[PDB]
RNA sequence: ACACAUGCUACAAUGGCCGGUACAAAGGGCUGCGAUGCCGUGAGGUGGAGCGAAUCCUUUCAAAGCCGGUCUCAGUUCGGAUCGGGGUCUGCAACUCGACCCCGUGAAGUCGGAGUCGCUAGUAAUCGCAGAUCAGCAACGCUGCGGUGAAUACGUUCCCG
């Protein structure tokens, strides 16, 4: 497969139409995903020395990387931290697994969450990435529905080349994305 | 890529119940995905269904119909 | 197995297992399982896929579930809640609404005890 | 439901109210019935025994009996 | 916001739910009791047989029982409070404040601290039935009727009169 699926699509139309839609004047501004992180949670550190694992795990399989551990820059008294200790870890993907990890999680873990409505245009940044939540988990069928006990929920950060806002809205709803106004 | 620490990473086929059938990359070791979504969102009609919802008047002069 | 949005359990009869839905309590099962026709002593393990698919239309097509009863209940309680209704009063200060004995039981609305 | 109770001295007074398009608050002994949705948008002054409470009457009311969009007992507690 | 008191339903397998089937006693009835039939899922609707009643109606009356199937010890096919929708009947009128039925909803509760109460044989325990008051019902109350039916009492030292 030269191009992955997403990509196959994501080649020719979306930057023909987005072309349309905008005169950049200007090939190779026209705007692309770059990277797509995700936001590995707990706050059980210090409470629950077990777990990260549990979160190294669950990142890994959900997509096929080794979640690096991402921990603390400070002991911060109130919520139980140490410097030093593991809260919650994430993984980068660029390319071909960025991709992948896209089309599947779009015709596959979307549609699947109970009364899930839609997703809001409203959460952009300034400058046009896209960030939601997925409270619980089990959204996705790599995981075995009885090989979970406690819900382990994260972030999903789109980051694309969009100098606006309403530029990541035209890619992420010409890209097959979910809104509802 | 480093080499032994990533899990194995598989073409997969995906199918739903119409038959609308789908080939990735993934991460799953039957090398298939037997799921019941298809790229035939509800939002649109649930979203429907929901905005016909409301209005209660009309049902009122229903139980009455006079 | 997996249905309308309740994860079913591994060993329960049809009748039960359509049971643990919002909207679908004993009866519910008793006409589901006869107008579709699944057996009612078929256990969830051994469910089919297309059994899951027929009986899933046909409670999503001709009855309300987990969302549109939520959202109906909720949305008709905080109706009256709006209008100024005195049972909307009785959901105000957390009482029995059917107007019922308030001065010795009712604690079931009021909740836990704090003992003045 | 064979027919619902309809406040035969509010009816009457309802129907001059809403044919001459003229709003009255009204002093209403009237606890029993908001009958018909030809009730809506006139201004009642509803009697608990012991004062009138004007309520306005607007598409929700169509069900609810008249008399307790005003209540009778006071509770504080403390 | 509370605290007491008498009751009822429970916390399950000696049980729950579905099907088949056997046995009571007493009572109640005129602008009352109201059958077969037909319409409902069911409260009930339509209709009036027949009775001032050892006759007719309350079905030939019950329920627990027995036979069978299913459930496999679980906050569950236990438990029904609560809440939403939808109804029926009574009444001029069911909002504050009626009962009943249908669909959903499905909480506390794992036998209960100090204590304390009842009962010595058709008794306790459990199971339905009728009545008075009453248009309707807060009836789980009260007064009665029958069904199935135990254990223990060595004995006056101790508590109570």
């Amino acid at each position: 497969k030269a191009l992955p699926r997403l990509k196959q699509r994501y080649r020719e139309e979306i930057r023909e139409a987005l072309q349309q839609e905008f005169n950049y004047a200007n090939v190779m501004q026209i705007p692309g995903v770059v990277k797509v992180v995700v936001n590995m949670g707990v706050g059980d550190a210090a409470r629950d020395a077990k777990l990260i694992n549990g979160a190294i795990n669950d990142l890994a399989l959900i997509t096929g990387q080794k979640p690096e551990v991402r921990r603390a820059r400070k002991s911060i008294a109130q919520f139980k931290l140490r410097e030093g200790m593991p809260i919650g870890a994430r993984v980068t993907l660029r390319g071909d697994r960025m991709w992948e990890f896209l089309d599947r999680l779009i015709s596959i873990a979307l549609p699947r969450i109970r009364d899930f409505r839609g997703l809001s245009p409203k959460q952009f940044d300034g400058t046009g990435n896209y960030t939601f939540g997925l409270n619980e988990q089990s959204m996705f069928h790599e995981i075995d529905v009885d090989s979970i006990d406690r819900p382990r929920g994260m972030d999903i950060t789109v980051v694309t080349t969009a100098t606006n806002d309403a530029e990541g809205r035209a890619l992420l709803r010409a890209l097959g994305f979910p809104f509802k106004e | 890529m480093k080499t032994g620490i990533h899990p194995e990473y598989v073409d997969t086929t995906v199918q739903c119940g119409c038959g609308h059938s789908f080939t990735t990359r993934s991460t799953k070791q039957s090398g298939t995905i037997v799921v019941e979504v298809c790229s035939q969102c509800h939002p649109f009609y649930t979203g429907k269904q929901k905005i016909l919802d409301s209005g209660g008047r009309v049902a009122r002069f229903e139980k009455r119909y006079g | 197995a997996r249905l309308v949005g309740v994860d079913l359990p591994r060993d329960k009869r049809m009748e039960i297992a359509l049971t643990y839905i919002y909207g679908i309590g004993r009866t519910r099962s008793n006409e589901i399982l006869a107008a579709t026709g699944i057996d009612k002593n078929m256990r969830t393990k051994d469910l089919t896929d297309d059994q899951v698919t027929v009986l899933r239309d046909y409670i999503e097509g001709n009855l309300k579930v987990e969302g549109d009863l939520r959202r109906e209940v909720q949305a008709d309680i905080r109706r009256k809640i709006e209008i100024g209704c005195y049972q909307g009063l009785r959901h105000r200060r957390g009482l029995p609404v059917r107007g019922q004995r308030t001065k010795t039981n009712a604690r079931t609305r009021k909740g836990p005890k704090r003992t003045i | 439901k064979k027919g619902p109770f309809v406040d035969d001295h509010l009816l009457k007074k309802v129907d001059v109210q809403n044919e001459k398009n003229t709003k009255q608050v009204i002093k209403t002994w009237s606890r029993r019935s908001t009958i018909i949705p030809d009730f809506i948008g006139h201004t009642f002054a509803v009697h608990d025994g012991r004062k009138h409470v004007p309520v306005f009457v607007t598409e929700a009311m169509v069900g609810h009996k008249l008399g307790e969009f005003a209540p009778t007992r006071t509770f504080k507690g403390h």
